[PDB]
């Protein structure tokens, strides 16, 4: 996610639904939010 | 020559130093940048002929 989310194409908006899923919760919960901050 | 990069260099500077001049050609950079964006800039250059500064 992090590797996605860093090579993602300039002028380009990123998208990421369905975020209960995975911090209800490969799968990580504080993972997501780290690697956000990256 | 125009190998040179020296050369847009200098007719760029010509085309700033001589802000009036009535001969002169036209260079168009175009880009179409991804999800359809498209940037275009009309740069200005001394046309071929003769030129006193």
């Amino acid at each position: 996610l992090n590797h996605l989310l860093s090579v993602a194409p300039q002028q380009s908006l990123v998208l990421l639904e369905d975020v209960d899923a995975a911090f209800l919760s490969r799968l990580t919960f504080s993972g997501l939010l780290n690697a956000l901050d990256g | 020559p125009a190998r040179d990069r020296s050369y847009a260099w200098l007719l760029s500077w010509l085309t700033r130093h001589s802000t009036r001049t009535q001969h002169l050609s036209v260079e168009t950079s175009y880009l179409q940048h991804e999800s359809g964006r498209i940037s275009t800039k009309f740069e200005f250059i001394p046309s071929p002929g003769n030129h006193f500064i």
